RNA sequence: AGCUUGACUGCGAGCGUGACGGCGCGAGCAGGUGCGAAAGCAGGUCAUAGUGAUCCGGUGGUUCUGAAUGGAAGGGCCAUC
RNA sequence: UUGAGCCUUGAUGUGUAGGAUAGGUGGGAGGCUUUGAAGUGUGGACGCCAGUCUGCAUGGAGCCGACCUUGAAAUACCACCCUUUAAUGUUUGAUGUUCUAACGUUGACCCGUAAUCCGGGUUGCGGACAGUGUCUGGUGGGUAGUUUGACUGGGGCGGUC
RNA sequence: GUUUAUUAAAAACACAGCACUGUGCAAACACGAAAGUGGACGUAUACGGUGUGACGCCUGCCCGGUGCCGGAAGGUUAAU
RNA sequence: CCAUAGGUUAAUGAGGCGAACCGGGGGAACUGAAACAUCUAAGUACCCCGAGGAAAAGAAAUCAACCGAGAUUCCCCCAG
RNA sequence: CGCGGGGUGGAGCAGCCUGGUAGCUCGUCGGGCUCAUAACCCGAAGGUCGUCGGUUCAAAUCCGGCCCCCGCAACCA
């Protein structure tokens, strides 16, 4: 299936580049999410304009939605305790603010029900997927870190 | 493939998938030749009509401007002055009982044998040595007749003989690749209309399943 | 009602016909299955029953255009 | 119809056939039977039943 | 036993019959071929039984028809299954 | 992992007799081999034991028909046609495994609510199996409607239209 | 013991015991525009269902014809 | 948290009785074909539901034929 | 209403692609064997491989038709 890319899917190809993909993988994901378009040069500027009119509902929260990242998004390394030992294993956590804090030595307050764990709960000291919202469908990664014993 | 140098240099002029129009390729047919012997263009037809039943078996011969791609040496078995009439019409050897000893002993210098009905008494004793060569005359296909002068002339004028093979296929040559390609579209119709008049008596509905045309160890052409 | 919840296409009656000629009413029911969506307004995900041509309006206009007009017809999803 | 009827054409092949009660089932014999061709309104030889 | 195909084409006054459908027989005219030296004669078998009305669609010719009309599909006639 | 199918590649032919594994079929005399056979031996392999393929010592353009003989029929040099099957490439299916951006949970916990209904919320487990509907073929009294001629000095065997 | 209201009161029907074919649990089995509920809060020592008929001790032959299970070796062969 | 499930009550609207006609949704069979089965009975009968003085229908992706007619309906014909 | 196969001493079957060429089992008439009878084995006798066409030097055989058999089979008004 010959398509053109509209998203930062750098493992599949470059932005505005024309690539070959499978028709099912396109139909189930890349097409409905607004990430790729069929390679017909006279019909693509319309599909891009159709995504811009849906971007106009959250473009202001891609600009500013975190008081600590007012012009560009930041990557942060965790500073809250990893609650494990030298074996790198733990019972995990149940507290919705007991994890993912990267400014622990400061008077900065952790957000309620804004944490997202894409692969599951941290039950090891291993590196895994962890993010915090800035808006209801817009997330920033944070890097998990071994801290205290 | 794996292909021989003689043909590998001809793929330097021609595409492996395209079958070329016989009205457009008129300078290309002479240009793809490579052999140390004379290359031809031959027609391959699929049947039918029933693939087993011998009542629907097709046989005959058709006259062409170049015949089989050469002239033939014709022999005639005829007694008296009617033999001189065939000698002046297209025969290069006149035959009699003195020649029937040589043919049976093994020696024969002719492509076609014709006979007259009262001379055919002699030739009837050669049916098993002329048989495996397709050289034996037979009244039931017209190669025995009183007008032998016209029958030797029919062979000397250039004709091609055919019959269908197993499961209903038939192959015949329609020219040398060095011969005038402008006439291929004209001579092909003279072959086809004559083969279409040779339909069996108990033939029904259809007759030809597919037509194909190709060069000796070479590319196909389109119609 | 077992419907494609974005178009309101419903079960109905008529005549289906037998394998040969004769009438059969049998009751008609369109094909239907569940699918999950983001709605934005409830800031959460939902499951909704969707089918043929109705799922194709979502293909043509997107989930923000088609799903925003729901929750007005006494809709229990 | 247990009679397997035959139809022949005239010497010239023109117009329609002549349908005949002549049988082919029970005996192999000569099919020429000389009949009327209404394009010439003359009695002529008839040929080929296929 | 010789020659031979009237096991004819297109028309038909009619004659016999059953309630009718329908069944049986047909002078004779016109076309053409066949027998006979010829006058004359041939629409089979010494006669009577040997076979399904129609609706359907197929098959081969025609150019009567054919929804805007020049073609076509489909039908009608002609010739048939 | 393999069923079917299509190209590529390579070889099919010994009724039977001897010099001889005459494929079919139509041509035809100069055509083909220079890691290439000859020919007797220590070897490998298929075998219908004739033949062929490969290796080494070697010798290095032959060889063959026609000649000479065998037979209805030929036997250098060649189109065209056809077998059974694997791998290289590939079209389309099936069984199995695995991942999960589709869908299930007769899993739990939390909130509504110190509610062994249920949704939502958080997290585990299954998974394109299932499930539900749809169309075409097969099957299918489990269910619904319907049919099943007349004469016969009565029925029935026989006779009959 | 049960029984055919008002013409047979039983040799009829029923519990016992035996045999067999299904069914691993969201069982097979069942009613339903389909949830749900009954099987069962049961677990192949349980449950479904059809025979035969408490008890004591037992149960010969035929698989060509009928049905059913696996294959379709060999035939006939749909859809699309 | 943002949000949503959920909880009040202010203002308005609905609700029930209806006489036929009107439109919508469901929907037969006996019967007829002198068999019976596609077809017919018939969108009748009846069940479910809403609204006006009436209701329906409507402003051509109509209908024609090389000429034109120019939204919809009701009656007499076209035509058994 | 169709298709496949078959026609062979007295009964039932061969086959094909060795065309120059009738094979068989079973019975019958007789032996081997045997104390006979059973089990196994092999000599002898008797027929137009139907029938009309066809190719040919030549077909029961192959190629076309027919008929009687042996197994399978379908449709419009």
């Amino acid at each position: 299936m010959q398509v053109i890319l509209l998203d930062k899917v750098a493992n599949l190809g470059s932005l505005g580049d024309q690539v070959n993909v499978k028709a099912g993988y396109a139909r189930n994901f890349l097409v409905p999410q607004g990430k790729a378009v069929p390679a017909t040069k006279k019909n693509i500027e319309f599909f891009e304009a159709r995504r811009a009119e849906l971007e106009a509902k959250l473009a202001e929260v891609l600009a500013a939605a975190n008081a600590r990242a007012e012009k560009i998004n930041a990557l942060e390394t965790v500073t809250i305790a990893s609650k494990a030992g030298d074996e790198g294993k733990l019972f995990g956590s149940i507290g919705t603010r007991d994890i993912a804090d990267a400014v622990t030595a400061a008077g900065v307050e952790v957000a309620k029900s804004e944490v997202r764990l894409p692969n599951g709960v941290l039950r090891t000291t291993g590196e895994h997927e962890v993010s915090f919202q800035v808006h209801s469908e817009v997330f920033a990664k944070v890097i998990v870190n071994v801290v205290a014993e | 493939a794996k292909l021989t140098k003689r043909m590998r240099v001809i793929r330097e002029k021609v595409d492996a998938t395209k079958q070329y129009d016989i009205n457009e390729a008129i300078a290309l047919l002479k240009e793809l030749a490579t052999a140390k012997f004379v290359e031809s263009v031959d027609v391959a037809v699929n049947l039918g009509i029933d693939a087993r039943k011998s009542d629907q078996n097709v046989r005959g011969a058709t006259v062409l401007p170049h015949g089989t791609g050469r002239s033939v040496r014709v022999a005639v078995f005829t007694q008296g002055a009617n033999a001189e009439a065939a000698k002046a019409a297209g025969a290069e050897l006149v035959g009699m009982e003195d020649l029937a000893d040589q043919i049976k002993k093994g020696e024969m210098n002719f492509d076609v044998v014709i006979a007259s009905p009262d001379a055919m008494r002699v030739v009837g004793q050669l049916g098993q040595v002329l048989g495996p060569r397709g050289l034996m005359p037979n009244p039931k296909v017209g190669t025995v007749t009183p007008n032998v002068a016209e029958a030797v002339k029919n062979a000397k004028a250039g004709q091609v003989r055919y019959r269908n093979d197993k499961n209903g296929i038939i192959h015949t040559t329609i020219g040398k690749v060095d011969f005038d390609a402008d006439k291929l579209k004209e001579n092909l119709e003279a072959l086809l209309v004559a083969l279409k008049k040779a339909k069996p008596t108990q033939a029904k509905g259809v007759y030809i399943k597919k037509v194909s045309i190709s060069t000796t160890m070479g590319a196909g052409v389109a119609v | 009602s077992r419907v494609c919840q974005v178009t309101g296409k419903r079960p109905v009656t008529g005549n289906n016909r037998s394998h040969a000629l004769n009438a059969t009413k049998r009751r008609f029911l369109p094909n239907l299955h569940s699918h999950r969506f983001w709605v934005e307004s409830e800031k959460r995900f939902v499951t909704l029953r969707v089918s043929a041509k109705g799922m194709r309006v979502i293909d043509k206009k997107g989930i923000d255009t088609v799903l925003a007009e729901l929750r007005a017809r006494g809709e229990k999803y | 119809g247990i009679r397997e009827k035959i139809k022949l054409v005239s010497s010239a092949g023109t117009g329609h056939f002549y349908t005949t009660t002549k049988n082919k089932r029970t005996k192999p014999e000569k099919l020429e039977l000389k009949k009327f061709d209404p394009v010439v309104r003359q009695h002529v030889i008839y040929k080929e039943a296929k």
